[PDB]
């Protein structure tokens, strides 16, 4: 598709809402999406990061992630086009699969 | 196995990797 | 689906080894 | 378990100052940033390191962006450094020199 679009107006508002309804939240000063994630221990956190990172490579799209013990805090936006993109969108959503089926 | 050890065997499986063709490309 | 491991699933493996694992006690371990 | 001493701190950070690892100014704790080929090479890093951390029992305060990797290492039960930041340090070393 050549290189990633900065998602519409239209977009955002049909795409944004399902995320910020379970955590995700727009950075200020910036186009970027984050979220914060707590889980029993570093393991979990880890295997949590280990799932998130083999997605990425399939969408070829990496995140933000800061981790601490059994915290990891993410943000995501795309360096390309300098916002948030499908690709965001895409991979905020697997990630949402995954630190719900850890419960 | 250690805790993490088995997150990391069982995320590499849930990739959709079968045992079969892991244990193929181990040993 | 390519069915070759992917460059970061060599990784995840080699590391798995790498970190005083047998492959016996791992192919055990997957069943 | 126990914070170093200044005796020990004169033995053990110079080898790891030579690497690239600096003290934080403000804060007990060293840092490095690290830089590879692709996220690929960045995250098997990240997995080797995070099973030392695991025998260990201790665990890295990083943040990763695609190839990049910066650590801070510090222990929080003796508010600073400790047998285990440069244990864990030196492992990491052996780790990233590896690649």
């Amino acid at each position: 598709a050549g290189k990633a679009h900065r998602l519409s107006a239209e977009e955002r508002d049909q795409l944004l809402p399902n995320l910020r309804a379970v955590g995700w939240n727009e950075l200020e000063g910036r186009d970027a999406i984050f979220k914060q994630f707590h889980f029993k221990d570093f393991n979990r956190a880890f295997g949590f990061m280990t799932r998130v990172a083999l997605q990425a490579e399939k969408l070829d799209h990496h995140p933000e992630w800061f981790n601490v013990y059994n915290k990891v805090h993410i943000t995501l936006s795309t360096h390309e086009c300098a916002g948030l993109s499908e690709r965001d969108i895409n991979l905020a959503s697997f990630i949402e699969q995954v630190a719900v089926s850890m419960t | 196995l250690s805790q993490l050890q088995t997150e990391l065997l069982a995320a590499l499986l849930e990739s959709g990797l079968s045992k079969e063709a892991l244990i193929q490309a181990l040993g």
